[PDB]
């Protein structure tokens, strides 16, 4: 399961 | 930003003996950005049906693709690969060597 | 031995052509097992390994929703970086992310993977301490400052040490039988009279999995490393790989040189010489 | 984190892999000289002679200090430009951070068909490469510029893949030879 990325 | 010229290899899936069916591969790798144009040439002319692998990239951020098609090699039929990238002044041509 | 689970994210913008292309490709070690592509007939999570079919519809629904959620975030990030760098909107730009974790045999987390790339240059990356960031340029300092005040580093360490490891363990036991499968390299030596008053011996190695292989030429029990023409390992297209080593030897001395094939799918390293039919 | 010395010690490494076209490049010793003609350095070796300039007209310290070369097979030729202590990029003039590299071929009779490509564009360094495509089949450039602290904290990230004819980067660096201050002969 991939991670929920955070915005830059 | 960075830019990298694609490394090109033209080869066959199996040792080429004149007459037997085989696959023709063209491996492009180490290029950036991703936008690349690759087509296979039979006797100097473009082959209409050319399937390509899905896009991917390695740990150096460089993309790599595999373009392949079915074909049957003979004696006087010369194959090649045509690759153009944004980093290339003019399109690249690499002749096919059955023992390379 | 050690194992790892890595996700390769691609985000390329296309000004005046539509929404950016988004890709998520997972890798158990060196094997691709999952893939999501926005520019496809149907943008959904698709298995890339036959041992991933075991997962039910519940699993392929979660990952798809997470993928679409990620795509929107990156669609914004593509515009966000246009402001940081003060670039033009007419240009096509690329964001790449490598994210995952490496777990050893002991179950201990060896590496925490999280690095971003803008247009091929390094942007920001999670350090080994799993608490600080390394900003590669002036613009990444903006991102870095945001992630410090948001505590992104702490939230990320939790995933790496917890969630990522738990799934790696699950994926490994769900396909260990196939991940261990290896194909033996079928080798042979060809001969050409290309150099003047000399020849060329090319040791081949075909139909092997995985790509890990070692080919060496030897003379008098010593390896020829600088005199050896080695080409990059390439795919045959059928799931296996090819590779060869070339060496330039004087004429009449072909039998004095031996090629060596090292692979994990072989009980014993192969030893080959040039042999005329 | 790390010591004061580590955060101030900046190192520069420029790798460049050149593959020969239509001819076999021969392994040899390499030379390096600072021409009084123009600010920079000229290096002879491995079938090529390479000129590296900066955009500085005023006499300033060149950003490259050490040059190394090696050879693998019959086509690959690798060059490594180094500097163990450049100092912080803040204190280095901008012009000294714009690098122009010209790669000419000595071994084979050149066709003189050049191509200029900007390989690296960042806040720390600019790398532009001009090379003769008549004798050069492919050219790759690896770039690394950071302090000992950040290098220690990001060692798990491997970005160097310029094997350049060897099995791995370690094997490449094993056969490297420091270029000397002497004439050439071939």
């Amino acid at each position: 399961s991939i991670i929920n990325f955070e915005k830059l | 930003m960075i830019q990298r010229t694609p490394k090109i290899q033209v080869y066959s899936r199996h040792p080429a003996e004149n007459g037997k069916s085989n696959f023709l591969n063209c491996y492009v790798s180490g290029f950036h950005p991703s936008d690349i144009e690759v087509d296979l040439l039979k006797n100097g002319e473009r082959i209409e049906k050319v399937e390509h692998s899905d896009l991917s990239f390695s740990k150096d951020w460089s993309f790599y693709l595999l373009y392949y098609t079915e074909f049957t090699p003979t004696e006087k039929d010369e194959y090649a690969c045509r690759v153009n990238h944004v980093t290339l002044s003019q399109p690249k041509i690499v002749k096919w060597d059955r023992d390379m | 031995g050690p194992h790892s689970l890595r996700y390769f994210v691609t985000a390329v913008s296309r000004p005046g052509l539509g929404e950016p292309r988004y890709m998520e490709v997972g890798y158990v070690d060196d094997t691709e097992f999952v893939r999501f592509d926005s520019d496809a007939e149907n943008p959904r999570y698709e298995p890339r390994a036959r041992w991933m079919e075991q997962e039910g519809p519940e699993y392929w629904e979660r990952e798809t929703q997470k993928a679409k959620g990620n795509e929107q975030s990156f669609r914004v990030d593509l515009r966000t970086l246009l402001g940081y760098y003060n670039q033009s909107k007419g240009g096509s730009h690329t964001i790449q992310v490598i994210s995952g974790c490496e777990v050893g045999s002991d179950g201990r987390l060896l590496r925490g993977y999280q690095q971003y790339a803008y247009d091929g240059c390094d942007y920001i990356a999670l350090n080994e301490d799993l608490k600080t960031w390394t900003a590669a340029d002036m613009a990444a300092l903006i991102t870095k400052h945001k992630w410090e005040q948001a505590g992104e580093a702490e939230r990320l360490r939790a995933y790496l040490e917890g969630t990522c490891v738990e799934w790696l363990r699950r994926y490994l036991k769900n396909g260990n039988a196939t991940l261990l499968r290896t194909d033996s390299p079928k080798a042979h030596v060809t001969h050409h009279s290309r150099p003047e008053d000399k020849v060329t011996l090319r040791c081949w190695a075909l139909g092997f999995y995985p790509a890990d292989i070692t080919l060496t030429w030897q003379l008098n029990g010593e390896e020829l490393i600088q005199d050896m023409e080695l080409v990059e390992t390439r795919p045959a297209g059928d799931g296996t790989f090819q590779k060869w080593a070339s060496v330039v030897v004087p004429l009449g001395k072909e039998q004095y040189y031996t090629c060596h094939v090292y692979h994990q799918g072989l009980p014993e390293p192969l030893t080959l010489r040039w042999e005329p039919p | 984190r790390c010591e004061k010395m580590e955060e101030e010690t900046w190192k520069l490494k420029i790798g460049m892999c050149i593959q020969a076209k239509d001819f076999y490049s021969k392994r040899t010793d390499c030379s390096v000289h600072r021409p009084d003609v123009g600010g920079g350095l000229i290096t002879e070796g491995n079938g090529y002679r390479v000129v590296v300039h900066d955009q500085c007209e005023e006499p300033n310290p060149f950003i490259i200090a050490t040059t190394k070369q090696t050879h693998f097979g019959v086509t690959h030729s690798y060059i490594e430009f180094s500097n163990s202590n450049t100092g912080a990029p803040e204190n280095i003039p901008d012009c000294s951070k714009h690098i122009l590299i010209s790669v000419y071929c000595d071994q084979e009779a050149s066709g003189l068909d050049f191509h200029t490509l900007k390989y690296v564009e960042s806040n720390y360094l600019h790398i532009t490469v001009k090379y003769d495509t008549s004798c050069i089949n492919h050219l790759g450039v690896n770039y690394s510029f950071m302090n000992e602290c950040e290098r220690k904290l990001t060692s798990i990230y491997e970005t160097d893949t310029l094997t350049c004819g060897a099995k791995d980067i370690q094997t490449r660096d094993k056969y490297l030879k420091t270029c000397t201050n002497t004439k050439f002969d071939r």
